[PDB]
RNA sequence: CCUGUCAAACUCCAAACUUACAGACGCUGUUUGACGCGGGGAUUCCGGUGCGCGGGGU
RNA sequence: AGUGCAAGAGCAAAAGAUGACUUGACAGUGUUCUUCCCAACGAGGAACGCUGACGCGAAAGCGUGGUCUAGCGAACCAAUU
RNA sequence: UUAGGCGGCCACAGCGGUGGGGUUGCCUCCCGUACCCAUCCCGAACACGGAAGAUAAGCCCACCAGCGUUCCAGGGAGUACUGGAGUGCGCGAGCCUCUGGGAAAUCCGGUUCGCCGCCACC
């Protein structure tokens, strides 16, 4: 009952809006892994009316490389309650966000027969703050 | 009429009710007929490709042959006979 | 589900297991089709032609039911796609079978992926299928010679239970080989 | 069976209705004509309900009028106990008429004119511009209303 | 301008603002009168002045008999007088005329006017058992200015 | 929540009714040849009124 | 929401968005509907084919310009292939 | 169908919720990147290879009606509207009678938490 219902972390995104880049070199040193270029949508008047252009640039991290940037991430943040999601995830920070799920979540990922993840099966902000908590840190 | 276009006065006829909405089954897009069966003409709001004139919605007409893919329909529209190319989209079985 | 104007798609695109534009495309041939699936564990193809109240199958083929001829490794790899294919093409053959479309449902049409590899034992069994070779597998690995190469790899065996150490391709010819020999109980 | 009789002229009626009364075999004023009761000729019958007057005769009423006003395919011929006899499936009047109540048969079948031409109604009829409920004479009948009619128009 | 002009139903319904432009303001300057914080529950007699002809009522008329009405309560109540009347009918009806002669005769907007089907209420006023002759007398008034014929009609009310 | 009203260019609804085809009855046609085909000759293209349904207009 | 532009209609593993490739916005010739309900009438338009040559796709298949209904022009003469 | 695959009808099937079910069986979640293949960055997905573990998701089975939907009884209502007729009534807008049809809202009580087809399968 336990061993497919205990929290994991699918992915952390560090991502840096700027806005017109240069800043792709820290993240892919600070990740290791390449950068993504990030293009944005609707006209604005603070100079950025090019529709498709690079404003911003992130990187998703899965697995080791998600544990072991997270291991030097984390202590340079303090994790609050309201700095976390409904769902069971938490953004701090140059942004830093960790979506955390349950064993199953492929389910709504597949393309075949994919469904949405019941609620009672969803992470929640209790549950997350406790496995994370549980791991290397404090919460409130 | 203040225009006259082939979808003039069509805003009932070919518009679907609210849940009859989006593609339809596929089902009955490739029904297949046969010469000297009869035919209800109806166009379907949800299929673009294959209808007829919206003047003729409701006729019954023959099937005799068909044009590639579609068939050819034969309808006598008040006292003149006419033929209509027409897929199976929009033709179903009489009775 | 919200009102009287709410549009609920249709059962199977709900479910998520068929694709209703592309399945059009496939009814328009007025051939019958191979319908190629996978599963975890197995493989399933079956020759599928258009009815009255649903679908009818003709013939079919999964590949659990391989070892009834003889066969004693996994079921849900290269090999197993192309006899399973073969096997289903067989009974089509027997049944009356001559042309069929590939359908591959919510699958990939990636390149030497299994679905192609159902389609090329179905071919092979005298079924005429629009295809395209070069996006078929080489024999090799249909044959199952890249899991070989990897076992060689090994330290610790491939395979859990004992089927062999460095696998067999080999048997997959011996199972091709019992398939188109013209005895068979199919 | 019903007994209908055309009480109210052609002109200003609209022509679906009078195609109906000939299809009905009446085609002048006071013609009269025997129904069977079918959903085909209830509807027919319907579509006239304003220019004619109906309703299920007795036996005896229509006996006198079949007697008085009954006439062959084609002639003068008086249609008696004799004629009836001599030409139809029955043996007298009495044979016919219940055959034609109970719709075992028709007028045309016995070699009849399916039209009985009445004779305009002695003392007058109620008036063609109300129905019965209203004391006019146009519309379904009771058995003894009809039958007033018929007698009346012997 | 006469309400002969306007006071039938002989024309379609002409309501769609999203098609017509310089629609005049209402004169109808209240629709809920005398303690509107109150519930029509609370009131022992209910009266209502029913319409006995289908009319078109313009928002002239409207206005005129409910102020005849309401002012009479008022008069007899006191600014603060324990009841509470209804005009539950707005104007809808867009209204034109023709003011060249019958060439591209389509009217100019002129007026609004609430369609009124015979047998429906047009007020309805709320009072206690004292006040219920000073209500009556308020429609009397408020009769005058409309139309048709009415009726006064004690609904909720059986101190008789 | 409660409470007061509407739509020619609104519709979750929805008639009567009109209409395509077919069968049945009726009527009609096979010497009065219908239905239909081909050809000759027109007249006509200021209309009006009642009723029902209308749109404009006091 | 978007889908070039009126209005109404169509569209969600798309008819919309992104990316990539491509030139079918192709030549020839028809069937049919429309223009003109019924019911004759041209240009124009559309639907649906075939022949030829191509594009893309694993393939079924899609592409006879734009999701559909507006965006059009005789004879004589000239220029052009 | 002790969990499968392809469907037809396309909400009676939606929304939401409760309970139950898997040693070499089935579907899954699951484990894992040498290969075919893949991410404008990530074996996440797609694809390939595989069983250490699990029934918590999904899925299948049994069930609940609060919302949405389908149909049915009773009430609203033979009301509203309406095809045919009238030397019926009304100053008139309009109404009435006879004849043939006949709603909608809403209330109340039931129904509905899919049905059916082909194939495969302890
Ligand atoms: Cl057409
Ligand atoms: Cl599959
Ligand atoms: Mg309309
Ligand atoms: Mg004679
Ligand atoms: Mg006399
Ligand atoms: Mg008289
Ligand atoms: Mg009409
Ligand atoms: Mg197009
Ligand atoms: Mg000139
Ligand atoms: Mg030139
Ligand atoms: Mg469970
Ligand atoms: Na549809
Ligand atoms: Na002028
Ligand atoms: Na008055
Ligand atoms: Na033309
Ligand atoms: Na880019
Ligand atoms: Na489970």
């Amino acid at each position: 009952f336990h061993e497919m219902r205990e929290p994991r972390i699918e992915k952390v995104v560090v991502h840096m809006g700027i806005g017109h880049a240069n800043a792709e070199d820290i993240l892919g040193e600070i990740t290791g892994q390449m950068p993504v270029r990030t293009k944005a949508k609707r006209t604005v008047g603070e100079f950025d009316i090019r529709e498709g252009d690079p404003i911003g640039a992130k990187v998703t991290l899965r697995d080791e490389m998600a544990e072991e940037f997270l291991q030097t991430a984390l202590p340079l943040a303090e994790l609050a309650t309201s700095q976390f999601d409904d769902t069971g995830n938490f953004s701090f920070g140059l942004d830093v966000t960790v979506n955390l799920v349950r064993p199953g979540y492929r389910v709504a990922k597949r393309d075949k027969a994919s469904r949405s993840i019941p609620t009672k099966h969803r992470l929640n902000p209790a549950d997350a703050v406790a496995f994370i908590e549980s791991t290397y840190d404090v919460e409130v | 009429p203040s225009s006259n276009g082939p979808l003039e006065g069509t805003r009932g006829k070919l518009k679907n009710k609210p849940r009859d909405r989006g593609t339809s089954p596929p089902q009955r897009a490739v029904e297949e007929f046969d010469d000297g069966e009869k035919v209800h003409l109806k166009i379907d709001p949800s299929v673009p490709n294959g209808r007829f004139h919206p003047r003729f919605d409701g006729q019954t007409g023959t099937v005799e042959g068909k044009q590639g893919d579609a068939y050819k329909v034969d309808i006598v529209d008040g006292g003149k006979e006419k033929t209509i190319i027409v897929t199976a989209a929009h033709l179903r079985r009489q009775e | 589900a919200t009102g009287p104007r709410y549009k609920v798609p249709m059962r199977r695109r709900r479910e998520a297991r068929t694709d209703y534009h592309q399945r059009l495309r496939l009814l328009k041939s007025g051939k019958p089709r191979l319908v190629a699936r996978k599963s975890n564990k197995h493989v399933r193809a079956q020759l599928v032609t258009l009815g009255p109240n649903g679908d009818d199958t003709l013939a079919s083929a999964h590949s659990s039911d391989l070892a009834e001829y003889g066969w004693e490794a996994p079921t849900g790899n290269m090999p197993s796609a192309y006899l399973t294919g073969l096997l289903a093409g067989l009974r089509a053959q027997e049944a009356g079978v001559e042309e069929a479309v590939l359908d591959i449902g919510l699958n990939s049409p990636t390149p030497g992926s299994k679905v192609f590899a159902i389609q090329e034992g179905a071919i092979d069994a005298g079924l005429d299928i629009p295809h395209n070779d070069d996006v078929l597998a080489d024999w090799q690995r249909t044959r199952g010679a890249h899991i070989a190469e990897y076992d060689e790899q090994l330290e610790e065996p491939l395979y859990s239970g004992d089927f062999d150490a460095a696998d067999l391709p080999e048997h997959f010819d011996e199972l091709r080989e019992t398939l188109l020999d013209g005895d068979i109980e199919l | 069976m019903h007994a209908l009789v055309q009480l109210r002229g052609e002109v200003n009626m609209h022509t679906d209705i009078q195609d109906t009364l000939e299809m009905l075999n009446i085609h002048h004023v006071n013609h009269c004509t025997l129904v069977p009761e079918t959903d085909a000729y209830r509807g027919m019958v319907a579509k006239v309900n304003d220019f004619v007057a109906f309703g299920e005769p007795s036996q005896e009423t229509l006996e006198t009028v079949l007697a008085t006003r009954a006439e062959p395919l084609e002639g003068d011929a008086d249609v008696d106990d004799e004629w009836v006899a001599e030409h139809t499936d029955y043996d007298d009047i009495s044979g016919l008429a219940f055959a034609l109540l109970s719709e075992e048969t028709t007028l045309r079948e016995q070699g009849l004119s399916p039209t009985l031409r009445l004779h305009p109604p002695r003392g007058g009829h109620d008036g063609v511009k109300h129905p019965v409920k209203e004391g006019g004479q146009l519309g379904k009948h009771d058995t003894e209303g009809i039958d007033d009619l018929l007698e009346a128009m012997r | 301008k006469p309400a002969s002009m306007y006071r039938d139903i002989d024309k379609p319904a002409y309501t769609r603002r999203e098609y017509i432009t310089g629609i005049p303001g209402s004169k109808i300057a209240q629709h809920k009168m005398g303690r509107k914080q109150k519930d029509a529950d609370d009131y022992p007699v209910q009266i209502s002045l029913i319409v006995e002809e289908t009319v078109q009522l313009r928002h002239g008329s409207l206005e005129a008999s409910r102020l005849s009405a309401n002012r009479h309560l008022i008069k007899e109540l006191g600014e603060e007088g324990d009841y509470k009347m209804t005009l539950r009918k707005f104007p809808h009806q867009v209204l034109r005329e023709n003011k060249d002669g019958m060439r591209a005769a389509f009217g100019k907007i002129v007026g609004t006017a609430a369609r009124v089907q015979a047998g429906e209420q047009l007020f309805t006023a709320y009072c206690n058992v004292e006040d219920a002759e000073h209500v009556k007398e308020a429609f009397r008034r408020a009769y005058n200015k409309i139309t048709p014929s009415c009726r006064i009609k004690v609904e909720r009310g059986e101190e008789l």
